[PDB]
């Protein structure tokens, strides 16, 4: 073919990719659905913080994709014990990825799978979003999705109680608890099951109630939870700023319509304050 | 969107002669590809062109009794993807009636439209071996749709801008007391439109603008304050002349629009055959 | 290095669109179906539908191939 392949990368549950000369090769029901989907998805974005999709290409019903080669991604970094995480690193991982979103959600499209490995870094220290098969067209008042969506340990709260309609809140949540295990170096909620994450996510930020989430009696999946009180942000995050603790009670905030959206998060205090982010080609690899 | 969209860069052409060129491209490279493998057999690009409308409106008709309903996005996409396909490609070559099949299953994916291909090839009306040997002429032309695409498969359709028009009309211009009634011949002239080559040729904005301002045209509103005032054209002379041209342009295109014959498809349809009975 | 906020450039080579959040000030809103509570639950408002819909009325609405 027109690919030197090089080197296994790893495999899925839809296709296996490898790197090939430098470039990353994703190779009754016909051609794959989540490939479709990324094909059709990536071919109308076009941003810097989105992972290009450089080629597609099959045979029969078997497809391959062809995308820009990646070194990491934020779960790597995360994980890596020898790499220290300073604010300007984090705010730098958040304004990439909230750059990215923010052209996303301008294009009507919700990621949906927004988790630290889904962020992928290359050589230059710049940030993409990528695994794109369960991003999904938002904006329609009939394109009724599923709530079995995002990963659990970032999937929002109105998601758990079983939203079919929703917004960029979804991946406003994701983006939330990203940037708390980005903080922490641990994943921020890490439920067992679906009760089981909600009864992490009450415990840590307290149940909401109408003050806070007027119609969350509405979601067909609801379900009363004991009243706690909720640790208080600045407890969880003893080495954040209150700019950054505004972020983070701004991405977390119950109601999935008052939770800022990525243009809001963008123009916060937070990133426009010292220190700066950290720029792309200064930023730790693993 | 459509303003950075595939379609957009790719597949809207500057006139119905650069069309005309790529079809005629495609009937001669088939033609000379036929006499190498070795001519009456052989169809002229008019002949594929009224044998390219025939299976669209197959096409319409298969999507229109479509069990589970089929949304009107796919059927758009389904049609835009048909239209595609035979710019560059012969019917000699790819026989029309699979390939309207085939552009309705991958329509059907890409709008996520999820429909089970058993219950896809249910909707034809043939025999269980015939729903299983579409099929399988299905999965074997997908991926080949796919490429003559060129992996472009996100169609933005003129319904969205349509209604976005609506709602537009009965915000900010109140002088059109009800922009409903301009609803139902609007869409008429909307299929219309689809039928003639303007998705391939217009943005669906200008095309759903033109089907609501003949709409309005026919039931004798004449309302240009919306192009001058409410979108602001008339501090741009130029855009509005261009607008203007544009959808004169539209109406030009559908009035002069002909539909083919039954006796001139019958005898193009026992010629195409004749062509797929072998090379 | 700091940081500033830029919105983003994207030319929609058409009429320009009101702001998502002044819809309803702006009458919008009255001519598209209102969320359900349901709907407000998840995040989706009608809004979002209209903001969409005046978008797609009004992309590469004034642009020529
Ligand atoms: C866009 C996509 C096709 C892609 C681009 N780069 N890339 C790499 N690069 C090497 C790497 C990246 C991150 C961390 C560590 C190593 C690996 C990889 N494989 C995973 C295995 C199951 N799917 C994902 N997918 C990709």
């Amino acid at each position: 073919k027109r690919y030197e392949k090089l080197d296994f990368l790893g495999e899925g549950q839809f296709a296996t990719v490898y790197k090939a000369r430098i470039v990353a090769i994703k190779k009754k029901d016909g051609i794959n659905r989540t490939a479709l989907r990324e094909i059709k998805l990536l071919q109308e974005l076009s941003h810097p913080n989105i992972i290009g999709l450089l080629d597609a290409f099959g045979h029969k019903s078997n497809i391959s994709l062809v995308f820009d080669f990646m070194e990491t991604d934020l779960e790597v970094i995360i994980k890596d014990n020898s790499l220290v995480l300073t604010p300007s690193h984090i705010k730098a991982y958040m304004l990439m990825t909230l750059q990215g979103l923010e052209y996303l959600h301008q294009h009507w499209i919700l990621h949906r799978d927004l988790k630290p490995n889904n962020l992928l870094l290359d050589e230059n220290g710049v940030l993409k979003l990528a695994d794109f098969g369960l991003a999904k067209s938002f904006g329609s008042p009939n394109r009724a999705y599923t709530h079995q969506v995002v990963t659990r340990w970032y999937r929002a709260p109105e998601l758990l109680f079983g939203a079919r309609m929703y917004g960029v809140g979804v991946d406003m949540w994701a983006v939330g608890c990203i940037l708390a295990e980005l903080l922490l170096r641990v994943p921020f909620l890490p439920g067992d099951s679906d009760l089981d994450q909600l009864t992490r996510i009450f415990e840590t930020l307290g149940t909401p109630t109408e003050e806070q989430w007027p119609d969350m009696c509405s979601l067909p999946d609801y379900v009363t939870f004991k009243s706690f009180p909720g640790i208080p942000l600045h407890h969880i995050f003893s080495a954040a700023g209150d700019d950054l603790l505004d972020l983070i009670q701004g991405l977390f905030l119950f109601n999935p319509c008052a939770r800022i959206t990525a243009t809001q998060a963008l123009k916060m205090k937070y990133f426009s304050n010292r220190p700066g982010p950290t720029p792309g080609c200064q930023l730790p690899r693993p | 969107m459509y303003h950075n969209s595939s379609q957009k860069r790719h597949w809207t052409f500057s006139s119905e002669e650069q069309l005309a060129r790529l079809r005629a491209d495609a009937n001669r490279k088939f033609r000379c590809k036929a006499v190498a493998n070795g001519d009456p057999v052989f169809l002229e690009p008019h002949e594929e062109m009224t044998l390219c409308k025939y299976y669209e409106k197959r096409l319409l008709e298969f999507c229109s009794v479509f069990k589970p309903a089929m949304p009107r996005s796919v059927v758009g996409t389904a049609c835009m993807y048909f239209k595609r396909f035979y710019l560059n490609n012969s019917v000699m070559e790819y026989h029309p009636r699979i390939i309207m099949l085939t552009c309705a299953f991958l329509a059907c994916k890409v709008d996520e439209f999820n429909v089970s291909s058993p219950q896809f090839v249910g909707n034809l009306r043939e025999s269980p071996l015939g729903q299983e040997k579409a099929l399988e002429q299905i999965l074997e032309y997908e991926l080949l749709l796919i490429q003559q695409l060129n992996f472009h498969l996100i169609v933005h359709n003129p319904y969205r801008p349509f209604e976005g028009f609506l709602i537009d009309l009965k915000t900010r211009y109140p002088i059109l007391e009800n922009p409903e009634i301009l609803r139902k011949t609007a869409d008429d002239f909307l299929n219309r439109i689809a039928l003639t080559d303007a998705y391939l040729l217009y943005t669906p904005s200008q095309i759903a603008l033109t089907a609501i301002l003949s709409s309005a045209s026919r039931a004798g509103i004449t309302m240009e304050s919306y192009l001058s005032e409410s979108l602001m054209l008339k501090e741009n002379r130029t855009c509005l002349s261009q607008l203007l041209d544009i959808m004169k342009s539209m109406r030009n295109l559908v009035k002069k629009y002909e539909p083919p014959r039954s006796e001139e498809v019958a005898v193009l349809k026992q010629k195409l055959e004749r062509c797929h009975s072998a090379e | 290095a700091l940081y500033e906020y830029q919105p983003l450039q994207i030319e929609t080579y058409g009429p320009h669109v009101p702001e998502l959040e002044m819809l309803g000030r702006l009458g919008y809103l009255n001519h598209v179906r209102a969320a359900s509570p349901q709907d407000l639950a998840g995040g989706y408002t009608s809004s979002l539908a209209c903001h969409r819909a005046l978008q797609d009325a009004f992309s590469g609405l004034f642009w020529q191939p």
